[PDB]
């Protein structure tokens, strides 16, 4: 089987989760520790993943948000992400997949083009954000930013749905 | 007093710093201790050159006394020169060997005064009976190579030796067989292993220094992956202290074959020649951190793990 | 992987 | 604690097959010999008395020794002071001279490695004399069984021609255990004038050359088989 | 619980006694590591650990035994056909190795005031050389003794050559003395014959 | 060219030492083997003719 869908089972009672997908184990751990500092009204359950497809586990909850932390200084984070978005459903792409390109502050030692992850996000209809997780002051701005996406994808506010998040995070160049 | 051997006396004063200048002169133990406190060590460094050259004049130092100072300077500073290894072989029909230090110092002296007419030979005996040998190479006319010496480390019972790289490569079969006859052996094999730390090269070869023992909110889903990528490095490398090797040249003449491409080098019968060098310090515990980083595979290749085992770093790889 |  | 005992009994089963020595019981006794005199860098005297009641593969042993340990801040030494061997009558009687030598020399590590080498030649003797008796039951007779001091061959219908083989074990001071194979012949005086080649005078020296060339067991089976097969009468 | 802890300390008394019999060791996932303790004349010292694998063929990983004796030709011959014969041979090599080092430590501690001149020592101690002086009748006799060994597995000497550095034009006393030193170096160990020299 | 001549005869000196050393010990063993086998063939023939 080894497939992923965002809607198979029950979420729970005021409990959401996040699937941190990446190749670096020390960089995504500091992002996972900084999300527990900013308190909220929901129980957070951070899942750490290496590469899709995942092994068949039966104790997994309903997944609300999958972020793909790619590295701009690494092609190994991009080639595993290209194998990761083959085994996904089209219902993930209605405002539940966010991208993170790390290494955007250093424009002297970068190892993939900025237009490549824009073209990866344009044909797959995903929002693209840039942040540097090596700075502890920049990481707390990022760890604030993962919570307020997760309040939308779990449905904790009235009136704003998951496809309302896709319409606010659009990106299109000017036709003139 | 000759001027050209007095230039080497004032050179080694200039090549030592002032913090370890009291370490060398107390182990040199030729001057008395009342003259060491007479010379002020807190003054200008060119006055230390002028004050020590009056002490070497009145005590009448020789070419073996100035080369005795060169061994103690290179004993505490082993970082400037590389060390290649020599492997001597025990012949058939032999059970025990006869070694004597008085029989070693005359047979090595007569084998170098016979071949060349100007060879400076100086000896120094250290702890656990290790002989430290300086050879200055003169060719046919000149007083020998004082600025560029050649060092041989021999531990008086082992068939393994630590010889430094000379800048005269034509005397390197002459230096190897001269150690073979005087130590009662019949075959010299130049084994290909070299580094800049002599204390780490005696740890990786003699193998006496390598082992010294007698919330549910940050939960991973990779239970089968997390302790699989570190269990290979604990059963091979571990958290134990390792010797230092900083260089490994990998001469590859291998081919290209893979299951992903069916039109990339599918008709080539010619070998793809390569040479892969590693230039990084403490490489044996530097490669163990790539496997919990996720950028390397947990079945690690055995070419990077047989480096303290097979006792060389120059490897030649054949693959189809 | 043999070493000659 | 059943599982933590369960791998220690595998370590007791491994070292009983590796070192060949199974220790049945052991006692631990601590006596203090600290002197009552005041000095600088004071020395703790540790006296440890031990009782080793164990066995080899076929023989048993009993040890009684104390070790006076010298604990000092400058050097580390420990001397074995007293030795005592409690011996039983066994099926070998030539190892009792090593008991008086080990009590004077006071080196019990020589006593442990040579008596295991004594059984290592003796367990060769139990596999050799099982082979020599069961193959030839009518010619090879053993007076004390396979734990004897010497063996002999006797013909069934010829009661006067015998050949005895003495296999002793001697232990020198070099830490080695070496056998000694010597031959003695039993020929009466009627066949003395019937032999003119004088091979019976140089008979033990020719027998030891068969040991160093052909082997121990190959020299013993050559004197049994080639003496036989005269089937004319 | 008191029955299992009594049986646990009965294992701990036997495993303490396995260091006292010469060879002790615990099991490991990386083979088995055996410590070998040696002694000479009731005086023991520290132990050396030898790691040996279980898997076929038997390879060596590491050892705290020094490489002054060749361990390569012993492990190509004795390790292949047997297991316990290889460990009990190296227990006799290291007791011969620590037996020669016990005689070198005693010679530089107590009986270094009787010898004159420098000493020349090899770490295998297969050939020794020392020059001493004695007073048998009021005259100092410089005796130079060279001790060459013929059997590498033993402690006692075989080849004893004792010469004199000083005068030798005398009576029959020094020839009787040189015959006395050659008999008391072959059948007596070196620490007991130095205590007889003070007698 | 004479130092290159001296270093190769010395290389041929160590090329010729051990194989006539080990065939001296094998000649000493085979002379000891033939003198033991002829003395054992003389011993075993005289003990079977004593047996008849």
């Amino acid at each position: 089987m080894s497939v992923l869908r965002p809607l198979d089972k029950l979420p729970g009672l005021n409990t959401a989760t996040i699937l941190l997908v990446g190749t670096e184990d020390a960089l995504l751990q500091q992002l996972a520790d900084s999300m527990l500092k900013e308190d909220c009204a929901s129980e957070l359950k951070v899942h750490l993943a290496k590469s899709l497809p995942l092994p068949s586990s039966v104790n997994r909850p309903r997944i609300d948000l999958i972020v793909f932390v790619v590295n701009l200084h690494s092609k190994y984070s991009l080639q595993n992400t290209e194998e990761s978005l083959r085994h996904v459903d089209a219902s993930f792409f209605l405002g539940k997949v966010c991208f993170l390109a790390t290494g955007a502050g250093r424009e002297s030692h970068c190892s993939i083009h900025r237009h490549t992850v824009v073209k990866l996000a344009h044909t797959y209809q995903s929002p693209l954000l840039y942040c540097d997780l090596e700075v502890e002051g920049f990481r707390a701005t990022m760890a604030q930013r993962l919570v307020r996406v997760l309040q939308i994808c779990a449905g904790h506010v009235p009136g704003v749905s998951a496809l309302n998040l896709l319409s606010l995070l659009r990106s299109s160049e000017g036709p003139s | 007093m000759d001027e050209t051997v007095a230039e080497f006396i004032k050179r080694t004063i200039l090549k030592i710093p002032m913090n370890e200048l009291t370490t060398i002169l107390k182990a040199w133990d030729f001057l008395s201790e009342n003259q060491l406190q007479t010379v002020n060590f807190r003054q200008r460094k060119e006055s230390v050159v002028q004050h020590l050259i009056h002490l070497c004049e009145e005590k009448r130092a020789s070419i073996s006394d100035a080369a005795l100072l060169d061994i103690i300077y290179m004993q505490f500073h082993q970082h400037q020169k590389v060390w290649e290894v020599f492997q001597m072989s025990k012949g058939p029909g032999e059970d025990v060997d006869l070694f004597d230090m008085k029989q070693f110092k005359n047979s090595f002296k007569k084998i170098l005064q016979r071949a060349l007419k100007n060879v400076t030979v100086s000896f120094r005996e250290t702890e656990e009976n290790a002989v430290w040998i300086r050879i200055a190479w003169g060719t046919q006319y000149t007083k020998p190579n004082q600025y560029k010496p050649t060092y041989v480390v021999y531990y008086s019972q082992t068939p393994y030796a630590f010889t430094s790289s000379s800048m005269l490569r034509r005397n390197t079969p002459l230096l190897g067989q001269a150690l073979t006859i005087a130590s009662k052996h019949h075959q010299i094999v130049k084994m290909d292993l070299r580094s800049r730390y002599l204390d780490s090269l005696k740890a990786i070869v003699f193998k006496q220094y390598n082992q010294t023992f007698e919330d549910s909110r940050i939960i991973h889903e990779n239970i089968v992956e997390k302790e699989r990528v570190q269990r290979i490095t604990q059963e091979t490398f571990g958290d134990y202290p390792q010797p230092q090797l900083e260089f490994a040249q990998y001469k590859l003449e291998t081919k290209f074959k893979s299951g992903l491409n069916g039109s990339i080098l599918a008709e080539r019968e010619e070998p793809l020649r390569c040479l892969i060098k590693f230039s990084s310090p403490h490489l044996l515990e530097a490669l163990k951190s790539l496997a919990p980083a996720g950028i390397a595979d947990a079945p690690l290749s055995p070419l990077l793990t047989c480096i303290p085992n097979k006792r060389m770093n120059y490897f030649k790889i054949r693959d189809k | 992987f043999i070493i000659d | 604690l059943k599982n933590q005992l369960g791998h220690l009994e595998s370590e007791l089963s491994f070292l009983s097959t590796l070192t060949g020595i199974n220790i049945r019981n052991h006692s631990k006794q601590t006596e203090d010999l600290t002197s009552t005199e005041m000095t600088e860098k004071s020395i703790r005297k540790v006296l440890q008395r031990h009782r080793l009641s164990g066995n080899c593969h076929m023989v048993t042993f009993q040890l009684e020794f104390q070790i006076l340990e010298i604990q000092n801040k400058e050097r580390l030494s420990s001397a074995v002071t007293d030795l005592n061997i409690i011996m039983e009558p066994t099926e070998c009687s030539e190892l009792s001279e090593f008991v008086s030598r080990a009590e004077e020399r006071k080196d019990l590590f020589m006593f442990f490695r040579s008596l295991h080498f004594f059984v290592e030649w003796f367990e060769y003797r139990k596999r050799t004399f099982k082979h020599l008796k069961e193959k030839y039951p009518d010619a090879v007779y053993l007076s004390e069984g396979p734990s004897s001091c010497s063996m002999g061959i006797r013909s069934a219908s010829r009661p006067g021609f015998e050949l005895v083989i003495v296999w002793r074990i001697q232990i020198d001071e070099d830490g080695k255990v070496f056998p000694k194979l010597d031959l003695l012949t039993k020929v009466p005086q009627r066949a003395l004038e019937l032999d003119k080649n004088r091979a019976i005078e140089t008979a033990p020296l020719s027998f030891r050359t068969l040991v160093g060339l052909l082997g121990i067991e190959a020299a013993l089976e050559s004197l049994i088989k080639s003496l036989c097969a005269e089937e004319n009468n | 619980q008191e029955a299992l802890e009594e049986k646990l300390e009965n294992v701990k008394a036997i495993l303490q006694a396995y260091h006292f019999t010469g060879l002790s060791g615990k099991l490991t996932s990386r083979g088995v590591c055996v410590c070998i303790s040696t002694a000479f004349e009731g005086n023991l010292l520290d132990s050396y650990f030898v790691d040996l694998v279980i898997q076929k063929p038997l390879r060596i990983h590491h050892h705290s035994v020094p490489v002054f004796i060749p361990l390569e030709e012993i492990a190509a011959k004795y390790l292949q056909t047997n297991i316990q014969h290889f460990l009990f041979s190296l227990c006799e090599y290291l007791n011969a190795y620590s037996g020669r080092k016990y005689q070198a430590d005693r010679l530089q501690s107590d009986f270094a005031a009787l010898l004159t001149g420098p000493l020349q020592r090899n770490p295998l101690c297969n050939l020794l050389s020392f020059t001493y002086k004695l007073d048998p009748g009021g005259q100092s006799f410089p005796f130079c003794a060279r001790l060459l060994y013929k059997d590498l597995t033993a402690t006692l000497p075989t080849d004893v050559t004792v010469t004199c550095q000083g005068v030798e034009v005398l009576s029959t006393s020094w020839e009787e003395q040189r015959a006395s030193h050659e008999t008391l170096f072959c059948t007596k160990p070196l620490h007991q014959v130095f205590a007889s020299f003070t007698r | 060219k004479k130092r290159q001549r001296m270093i190769e005869v010395q290389d041929e000196l160590l090329r010729l030492e051990p194989q006539l050393k080990q065939l001296q010990t094998k000649y000493d063993e085979l002379k000891e083997r033939k003198s033991s086998l002829r003395n054992a063939a003389y011993f075993l023939s005289n003990l079977k003719q004593l047996y008849q």
